[PDB]
RNA sequence: CGGCGAGCGAACGGGGAGCAGCCCAGAGCCUGAAUCAGUGUGUGUGUUAGUGGAAGCGUCUGGAAAGGCGCGCGAUACAGGGUGACAGCCCCGUACACAAAAAUGCACAUGCUGUGAGCUCGAUGAGUAGGGCGGGACACGUGGUAUCCUGUCUGAAUAUGGGGGGACCAUCCUCCAAGGCUAAAUACUCCUGACUGACCGAUAGUGAACCAGUACCGUGAGGGAAAGGCGAAAAGAACCCCGGCGAGGGGAGUGAAAAAGAACCUGAAACCGUGUACGUACAAGCAGUGGGAGCACGCUUAGGCGUGUGACUGCGUACCUUUUGUAUAAUGGGUCAGCGACUUAUAUUCUGUAGCAAGGUUAACCGAAUAGGGGAGCCGAAGGGAAACCGAGUCUUAACUGGGCGUU
RNA sequence: ACCAUGCACCGAAGCUGCGGCAGCGACGCGCGUUGUUGGGUAGGGGAGCGUUCUGUAAGCCUGCGAAGGUGUGCUGU
RNA sequence: GCAGGUGCGAAAGCAGGUCAUAGUGAUCCGGUGGUUCUGAAUGGAAGGGCCAUCGCUCAACGGAUAAAAGGUACUCCGGGGA
């Protein structure tokens, strides 16, 4: 049968043009106030998958 | 030429791997399993994105985003599709019927992507600056 | 596409079992003794063609001693001194002399002898 | 490219892209392996340790015995067990894409010319649906084994013609790459010969 | 949707197969008028027995010819089966052409018969819709949750009215619940016929090729085997002999063959004998291997050689598995034969190969079509952004000297 | 026996010699030349043998003896 | 180092916390504010997104559940001379 997309993956990684996959930092959904203006905006926009983990990643979205 | 007399490319019909089958094989007496554990096992093997009880990569980082309704139903035309639409004109409805886009798209973009040589007039999609700058050195018109 | 083995199985079984004849017991009649006998005479048979070499040089050497002594010489002043007359003999050949021509030989160690003095 | 009547004595003009083609070795191959695998019926099974009629009870208890641990009479190691990986029916039919069954039959028709295989007649018919009548047509014209294909499918010629074995009689529309091959002559009506040259562009 | 885990997983819309619409909740008027059921009768096809159905001889081998060789003949019949080895022409069939007293399927047709058409006026499903509580169903786990069903408590409008459009409201659109019937495309195969297989071929294939759901086991539910082949034909061995008026055997006879004799085709291996050659009763161990005398038999040069044996002598602790490491006194195997373990389907990526190429390719289906049709779709030629959106750029930011992802 | 000095010799599948096979690279037309390499578990890569079945095959072999069984000789890594 | 705005200094300049190295908790699910980015016929709205921020001695501190102690000499299986 059809593989089935791990669904959460889906929602935490997006191709882009030459197939990596972008994906938002993690450590910015709370306790904010003790870390510091610099690390928080280091943080706030995507990054792309390591080589390590892109294989992982594949794995969970056949039909990126 | 005979029905005994015709083979297949070179390359093009490599054999099978056959594993368990002795020790000339190569694959003999653990059929490139190596040895004992999980993975060894028939039916054996961990599921997609499992790291050992780790917090895996799609969990440890965030969700994001929402998926938009609208995109889905919205287009993008090359200038090479301009040509392809039979009648002169481009609009939603001859794109349609020249197979340029999806049956239940609403919305339409000409951008520039490949070339365009003819006249022709474009009505009620968007046109992005360039394309409308190749669209009219063509000779055609962009209608809203 | 069913295949029946016993055509192939008894094939094989029979090559090793003819491999094993004139061995002992179940090593000549049991499969699953045989095959091993045989392996291990193909292992035996692998060291003993360098092994062999080995026997045969010892053996030629032990010869042209007993010659050499007969003649009044040690087999390593012999050899030192043949080797020092630019005689080229090898010690197959040298422990053949030995045995069948005594005269021959004599004259080989009456070489050695002068050119080691 | 001008294809020469027997009976007639006339050209033919035809298409060099049909008729007059390089042999493409492997493309013909893969065509008529995919005719081969396509006859197939694939019409068999056998039992998996599930299917074999039996019970499921423990053939003797799991410890104490002395011998060798049980747990099925019907598995695949047993005799009258089960077969490990039991077949079942299967469609063995391949595609093939319909540029590269075209391209296949254009090759063949072009080595067939070449090889002096292919015969183009005017008209290639028989009075009556009599076998002996094809028989001695076939004598005439020093053909035994061949491959008749006519522009339309006739009711006296295919009459005489089946129970000759070494004959077959075809609609142009109604070719294969086997049949093609398997003849040792191929003979075609210039209707034919259109026909087929509609049909391969 | 989802301890947003594992997993679950639509719809809208498009291409196809098939297509069919109608009654009651009632009175006129008309009437019986389509349909519709039984039931006739015919009329056609089937079905259930059947009939005819072409064309060959000689010679060779052989137990036997259908085989070889030679020369013929039929074929709308060279499907298939049989016959002393392999038969178009010997036989049964096969193509083709025919056939029913009787019963029966279907399809027409018009007779009896009930169900009653078209028509105007009118009517338009209430403890119901909806709600509160508890559950369940919807891809949808109560969530912001529409919609469906209802165990419990309630409870309307009713056409100027009502339901739905995914919380909810307004506006618009669309439909008419609380009555019912309805062919086809769809599912299956205990059973019957015909035909087919890169399905099995006696440990396989059904458990069962054979008097098998039997023998046998179990109180019972239930479990559940093994076991096929003489020969072309029984011509299955008259008769004689040893033997217990035995068993068994030796002859004789049949047969191509009885070393095909029924304990029967072929007749492997483990295992057990008889015969011959050589070795072996002062000799220590994985039994071989390297060297090697002697003996016996045999070879076209008369020479050594070939075959078998193997005194004596160098070296030498099986195999598998598992281990850091096994002669290990760790595992497993009494031996032989037969069987016994990386498959299959679908999706996805990469490599090779082939076709076509900024294009490639069709699915279901249609079609007698492995053709042809069918482009619904899918993938690719554009990316960026959460998204609106912009677009060879885009996002970030008030803005980049910029930076991320892209563009060549 | 031990110390010291020295020259001989024995000694491995190390090295050399002779014959042969194969991998890889450089250089010339699958051939050659030349350099070099070839212990191996897990394991990866490459290339093959044989078995049953389908086509080729209404062909070819076969009662002047098929398959199977049992010997013998030749032959390839 | 660049843009904006700022403090101290006459000025050159210094300042994106503290002499430095511990003082900490992913994701999910939600809460609060801001922002038409989205808004299932349409206008709104709900919900969602985005930005800021809040709720863990999840301390077994890469946190398996929102939620969990014992007995077996009545014992049982698969394994290890690891
Ligand atoms: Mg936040
Ligand atoms: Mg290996
Ligand atoms: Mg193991
Ligand atoms: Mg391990
Ligand atoms: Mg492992
Ligand atoms: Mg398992
Ligand atoms: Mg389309
Ligand atoms: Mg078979
Ligand atoms: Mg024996
Ligand atoms: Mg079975
Ligand atoms: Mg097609
Ligand atoms: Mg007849
Ligand atoms: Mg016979
Ligand atoms: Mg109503
Ligand atoms: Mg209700
Ligand atoms: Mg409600
Ligand atoms: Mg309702
Ligand atoms: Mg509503
Ligand atoms: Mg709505
Ligand atoms: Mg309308
Ligand atoms: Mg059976
Ligand atoms: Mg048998
Ligand atoms: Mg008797
Ligand atoms: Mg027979
Ligand atoms: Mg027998
Ligand atoms: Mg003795
Ligand atoms: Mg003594
Ligand atoms: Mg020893
Ligand atoms: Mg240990
Ligand atoms: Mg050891
Ligand atoms: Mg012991
Ligand atoms: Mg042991
Ligand atoms: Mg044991
Ligand atoms: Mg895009
Ligand atoms: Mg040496
Ligand atoms: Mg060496
Ligand atoms: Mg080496
Ligand atoms: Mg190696
Ligand atoms: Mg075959
Ligand atoms: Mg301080
Ligand atoms: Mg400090
Ligand atoms: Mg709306
Ligand atoms: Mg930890
Ligand atoms: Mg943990
Ligand atoms: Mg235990
Ligand atoms: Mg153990
Ligand atoms: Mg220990």
């Amino acid at each position: 049968p059809k593989i089935k997309t791990v669904r959460g993956a889906a929602k935490r990684f997006k191709k882009t043009g030459k197939g990596g996959f972008k994906h938002k930092h993690a450590n910015l959904r709370h306790i904010l106030t003790k870390k510091a203006t610099k690390r928080k905006r280091h943080l706030r926009p995507k990054a792309m998958v390591s080589k390590g983990d892109l294989g992982l990643v594949i794995a969970c979205l056949p039909y990126a | 030429m005979r029905l005994n007399t015709l083979s297949p490319a070179e390359g093009s019909k490599k054999a099978g791997k056959r594993l368990g089958r002795g020790i000339g094989s190569g694959l003999g007496k653990t059929g490139g399993r190596g040895h004992k554990g999980q993975k060894s096992r028939s039916g054996g093997g961990v599921r997609r994105g499992f790291e050992g009880g780790q917090m895996p990569l799609y969990r440890r980082l965030p969700k994001f985003g929402f998926t938009s309704r609208k995109a889905a139903i919205t287009a993008e035309i090359r200038l090479s599709d301009l040509a392809k639409v039979e009648g002169g004109v481009v609009d939603l409805n001859t794109l349609k019927a020249a197979n340029i886009i999806g049956i239940q798209i609403e919305f339409a973009k000409v951008i520039l992507a490949g070339e365009v040589t003819t006249p022709v007039t474009v009505r009620g999609l968007r046109v992005t600056k360039g394309a409308r700058a190749a669209i009219e050195a063509a000779g055609g018109k962009i209608e809203e | 596409a069913r295949v029946k083995r016993g055509v192939i199985a008894r094939a094989r079984h029979k090559k090793i079992l003819k491999q094993a004849k004139g061995y002992y017991g179940a090593r000549s009649r049991v499969y699953r003794v045989a095959f091993q006998a045989v392996i291990k005479a193909g292992q035996y048979a692998y060291r003993d063609r360098r092994q062999r070499k080995r026997q045969f040089r010892q053996l030629w050497i032990a010869r042209i001693n007993a010659a050499a002594r007969q003649n009044g010489i040690s087999y390593s002043k012999f050899i030192n001194g043949l080797k020092k007359a630019s005689v080229e003999i090898d010690r197959k050949i040298l422990a053949d002399i030995a045995v069948f021509d005594k005269v021959a030989f004599t004259a080989l160690v009456e070489k050695a002898k002068a050119a080691l003095a | 490219m001008e294809l020469v009547l027997k009976d007639a004595q006339s050209a033919l003009t035809v298409s060099e892209t049909t008729f007059g083609r390089d042999f493409n070795e492997a493309l013909v191959h893969q065509v008529v392996v995919a005719y081969a695998a396509g006859a197939r019926q694939g019409t068999r099974a056998q039992k998996t340790r599930a299917e074999v009629t039996g019970s499921g009870k423990k053939p003797w208890r799991q410890k104490g015995t002395g011998r060798a641990r049980s747990g099925s009479i019907k598995s695949p190691i047993w005799r009258s067990g089960g077969v490990t990986f039991a077949a079942r029916p299967q469609d063995h039919s391949q595609k093939v894409n319909k540029k590269m069954y075209r391209g296949a039959l254009k090759s063949i028709l072009s080595e067939l010319v070449r090889q002096d295989r292919l015969i183009v007649v005017e008209k290639f018919s028989v009075e009556a649906p009599k076998t002996k009548l094809l028989a001695q047509k076939l004598k005439d014209m020093a053909l035994e084994d061949v491959l008749i294909i006519t522009g339309e499918l006739d009711e006296n010629l295919f009459l005489a013609a089946r129970n000759l074995h070494k004959v077959d009689v075809r609609d142009a529309t109604g070719i294969d790459p086997v049949s093609l091959i398997a003849f040792d002559k191929v003979v075609m009506t210039a209707d034919a010969v259109k026909q087929v040259e509609e049909m391969l562009a």
